[PDB]
């Protein structure tokens, strides 16, 4: 048992431990025992949900997109026909799961992807279509593909995943990132040139998943709905960060909207309040 | 109390890892040191 | 064949499951790990680090000022400041410690309390800073202030008391969120004797109030934060 | 008590007739009527009530509703004639 | 693959299954353990405690004088009280041991019964609490009574009487709800000498009759309890 | 073996066992050796169905509720479209569940939920949809989801499981009570005032699941029964408690209703009626 | 997860598969076993007890007669009874050897025949009881009887004769229903001298025949017997 | 007789416990006791 | 050359026991005693 | 290299049996004897 407090009776101590200076930056540990007497009392706790690994790993939702099967024939455009779709994989999407990683600079973890797909016939239908779903994962530059029934989905290299419409995929994908970590913030460009981008940084490229129902067409239309739940493990997060405090606008930047609300919550009287 | 076999041969396909045991908050909360008993390399 | 029987859950996704997975991209090798300074294993590590409180919350919009508590010379028997110890809200919903508690929903343990004096040199003060235990209402005068926790300051060549709100509770944890059964109580600062200033120097001098944890501190159940939020999906 | 209804019933020959067992316990394990005619138990919900439609009655039976409820009589009699 | 055969029942809800399940709240820490006295490890620890019996159930409204087995000085040879033993029935349903007893289907053992008399300290009585095991009626005289087992009872300093009965049956298990095979026999109490008030005192006294199960009770199969009914949800 | 019943022959016993004085409260462990000759009979019993890890053990409907999947374009009041429904978890909404927990005064347990989702299609329909219900754990406060599609359902932290409907889910909720133990009974306030309610108290706080149907809309209305099972297991139970005799009306509170029927059966004859 | 791969017939009811499965009663205690005479393990057991054959069925309904094999006096050469040895067929249909062999598809052993005499004390008679192997037909004289597998029994004292039918096969196990193939010969009874009753008696006197199994019986694949059938489920 | 690997990390994941062996109802029938032997601290 | 494990706490939940070895008609084939040898208790 | 458990009770549950090591063509291919060796029983 780890004591969380020890026994502590009248003080007339010298070396005041509550009189310090916060001017040099350190959070001296003074603990109760040091300004009133206390009684000796235990943890019987361990932290295990503080941990980063479970504070930043459990599954979130982290794309959703909608994918059709229907008669593809005299189509240009299959990706506006919604025949497939293809989706850059990041982490930044949700605001939920971005605040809690962007609570550190640089977050190294291996990626476990559930893809659970969800069919809907919202126009006439006589039955529900047995369909099959495939979840593509390129790596980071590969070519996406341009139609629904293009050669890039018989890719000899690219990790592919066939499930059923209603039910789910699991896979995990490495940390796959060029540096030792993911640079949830980066104060660069990719070069030194007076135009280029800020931040956004090829870095933290963890791939693209595209998507399509592998089936030939049925005389009606089915919509299906693909989430993609992203649940990082054996995660290493460095260098605390202040947390985020305006909503975002765009991924791999830091920018807030301007005339944005105060964060701050006014006081319902003055500052002697309660 | 508890059992795993690793049924993949990547190490990127196991489960979580758990608590980090050794948590000291010093690195943040008392990261500071005299510079006068020579501590920089 | 083994005889199997499927249970009850078979082909659930719970989202908090933990399982092994097959890997999509076997053989990977990962880049090796460098040291990098500044690795957190555990969040009660970054809790214990004292981050500003907007205790001057009076503003209509977020300022500087919003974190300077105000003192004024030649105030007798009177109050600096006062709030309510629900550190998931009001003045403490933004800090560090406050953020990292929203996303949990109970918390145990001691507050690690500080003010720092900005004011002038050759001026002199002495506060009582009061921590009233629940069940009792918010001190309206010092007197009912000092009878319970408290810390008589004499600012001097040490500009910074550390006060800490020692875990005072009959119930084990506390809910993140306010609640009337798992109130924390309150905390006061008053003048002791008075602020004076040195001839030449007027107006307001400051305090600047931090939090943080004890090592003693526990945050247990997981849950959102309702600090962000978001209608639509961001893009690049 | 074990209960039967109806009490008495004068019936054509080879005719069928609904005979209600009750019991006052409100569970009873064994509830049921005793006869050698061909009987035919009444889908119907509930423990301490049966009713059963006795087919076929061709002489002066007696049937007897049972029962293993302590209280009272647990079995109770019933008396079917015939005209023919 | 390990392979595999499903086996019937594969996929099925079985309410009494009881394997293990993933957890939806991974390394959370549940509040410790602290010692509450009065730690309950089964039902048959709690069903030997005594509680009273409504013997005498013949008011049209619950009272507490249903409690209360009414005594009359002067009566020779005649009874006090008589019940049967169906003990999840009659004047035991609400009985804590009825009540428990509601909850299973069979029961064997022997149960504990206690007389408490209530009258004045100068009065005097000898009572005769009879047994009678199943197969014969219940008693109509005190001669048929005093024939099984019974306890002759002189009230005095010791105001309680506690007569067991013994567990006297063929099959080894009783039906808990009554039933004729599985019956348990007869309880009567009646009048050894009489009742003798002192002058200046009259009316009835009363008896105090308690149920409870001796060491070697046993309740076996698990049922729902007939004695609360709900035909809709509540709510708060 | 354990002994029953030891041999016992006649007794001239001048310590009497049968004559005691329950005026001082305990229950003198008298046996059938005591009052009549007696046999050497053995228990060839446990007792393990009355632990109450057994007596309160087994899988029970705590709560059922219908949701719908159907066109949800042009509806402000989600909730009152019966889209997603929420529930505060409790055990005392079924009152044989809720007796056999009040027989004690605290209870400590760990939750094994199972969900049950059943569907009906009552006006015409072409088919049976493959739907799939999103059950959400919500800890205790915090924010239910206020619409079908709503963000909420979305959250990073909060569990929640996806199973199709006509199977079931199950998950573990480990004891989440702030005390030591659960208060089926609470004699007292959230705090001295004089208009607080009394009893029903935040401390007995197990959380709150939502539910939904994940699937778009079809061209038809699926009715989804949702049958939520808990199962106590890990069980502590102390204080025994008189039971209850009358009915409940209300959740938390100890309240029965106005002019309620006599509880204890009137004799069927006087008091020596057999 | 561990990789499973389901084999066809997972999902599948067969009907004799006696796998584990949950239980619907967990912690329920049966009542302990006591000790009860007759205890049968197998059914090799109870075959081996000898029962009377029908063997005179001869009349139109089911008669006490049926079992009684009459002997007449003053006959020679001449025949008692015969019968093939279709033990589950026949006169053997009803017996309890030919119950528990009509719940079985084959058999082998030997079987166990018995005569008893029942006639007065003062009468006298040699019978030839003479079993036939398979191959030859069913002896129509006692010559042809005679050069088979025969007990010459001498009724005295001790009124009853077993002989054993040795299993006579090349194949290893028998059809339990009628077959050529698997025919087990035949059985007959001859007198070898005559019956000679005393003076002051006349009449028909009877022999019972009992079959039984031998220890070296076997029964190997269960299959439903023809004996009883339904059309309608059963009530109470 | 009987066999249980735990499958999953958590105490509250495993299937319930069984008996308590040592059960004693004499906190609840016999709680009496003379107060003149001092037992009280 | 066979394995069972049993996964459930309940002996009724175990498969069929298999066979009674020893087997002995005797109970019901022979029990004639004579009673001259005084066997009854 | 390779694991079998037996699941089921039968031996006629069991996969098949595998290769019979001990193959041996005389008897078919060379079945000649001298008779007067006297091989004969």
């Amino acid at each position: 048992q780890t004591v969380a407090s020890i026994s502590s009776g009248p003080k007339h101590t010298q070396k005041v431990p509550i009189l310090t200076a916060n001017e040099t930056g350190a959070t001296m540990p003074v603990l109760p025992s040091d300004s009133i007497e206390t009684r000796t009392t235990y943890m019987h706790f361990n932290g295990s949900e503080t941990d980063v690994e479970c504070f930043l790993g459990r599954a979130a939702c982290v794309h959703v997109t909608e994918i059709q099967n229907k008669d593809a024939t005299g189509i240009d455009n299959h990706r506006e026909a919604k025949l497939f779709n293809d989706w850059k994989i990041n982490l930044s999407s949700l605001v939920q799961l971005r605040k809690k990683l962007e609570l550190f600079t640089y977050v190294r973890f291996d990626s476990e992807y559930t893809i659970l797909a969800t069919a809907s016939q919202p126009d006439s239908a006589n039955y529900s279509s047995n369909l099959v779903v495939q979840a593509m994962y390129v790596p980071p530059g590969a070519p996406n593909p341009k139609e629904w029934d293009d050669y890039t989905w018989q890719s000899a290299s690219n990790p592919s995943v066939f499930f059923k419409v209603g039910d789910t995929s699991r896979f995990s994908v490495p940390y796959v990132g060029l540096a030792s970590a993911y640079n949830c913030f980066y104060d660069g460009y990719s070069h030194d040139d007076a135009e280029t981008q800020y931040g956004i940084t090829v870095l933290n490229h963890m791939g693209s998943m595209a998507f399509r129902i592998v089936n030939e067409h049925d005389e009606h239309k089915t919509l299906v709905k693909i989430r993609v739940y992203h649940r990082a493990k054996h995660v290493e997060a460095w260098i605390p960060r202040a947390p985020r405090a305006l909503p975002y606008t765009s991924i791999g930047r830091t920018n807030y909207p301007k005339n944005t609300e105060p964060v701050i919550k006014k006081r319902k009287g003055d500052i002697k309040s309660y | 109390t508890f059992t795993v076999i690793n049924y993949y041969k990547d190490a990127a396909s196991t489960s979580s890892a758990g608590q980090s045991l050794s948590m000291d908050p010093s690195k943040f909360t008392e990261p500071v040191k005299d510079l006068m008993l020579k501590g920089a390399p | 064949g083994l005889p199997t029987t499927t249970l009850p859950g078979s082909g659930q996704f719970l989202t908090t499951d933990d399982r092994q997975s097959p890997s999509a991209l076997p053989n990977y090798e990962p880049t090796p790990r460098i040291h990098i300074p500044g690795k957190v294993h555990n969040l009660l590590e970054i809790i214990q680090v004292d981050t500003l409180i907007p205790m001057n919350n009076t503003h209509t919009k977020d300022e500087v000022n919003s974190y300077l508590i105000p003192l004024n010379a030649n105030r007798q028997n009177e109050q600096v400041f006062g709030t309510n110890l629900f550190i998931g809200d009001g003045v403490f919903k933004t800090t560090l410690l406050g953020e990292i508690v929203q996303y949990y929903t109970h918390w145990s343990g001691s507050l690690r309390f500080s003010l720092m004096y900005t004011g002038p040199a050759l001026s002199s003060a002495k506060l009582i800073l009061a921590y009233t235990p629940p069940g009792a209402r918010g001190p309206q005068d010092r007197r009912e202030a000092m009878l319970g926790t408290h810390v008589v300051w004499d600012i001097g060549l040490q500009s910074t008391i550390v006060m800490t709100i020692p875990w005072t509770s009959g119930v084990q944890f506390r809910y993140t969120d306010p609640d009337t059964y798992t109130s924390a109580g309150f905390l006061s600062c008053w003048y002791q004797t008075s602020l004076i200033l040195p001839p030449e120097t007027t107006g307001q001098v400051y305090l600047l109030s931090f939090i943080s944890a004890c090592p003693d501190f526990k945050l247990r159940l997981m849950k959102d934060t309702q600090t962000i939020s978001q209608t639509v999906a961001l893009t690049e | 008590q074990t209960s039967v209804s109806p009490s008495k019933v004068i019936l054509p020959r080879g005719g069928s007739v609904l005979v209600t067992c009750s019991t006052s316990c409100d569970q009873p394990k064994l509830l049921g009527i005793e006869t050698p005619l061909p009987k035919k138990e009444l889908l119907l919900p509930g423990n301490n009530r049966k009713v059963y439609e006795l087919s076929n009655v061709q002489e002066d039976s007696q049937p007897m509703c049972y029962s293993n409820c302590p209280d009272g009589q647990s079995t109770a009699k019933t008396f079917l004639t015939v005209y023919w």
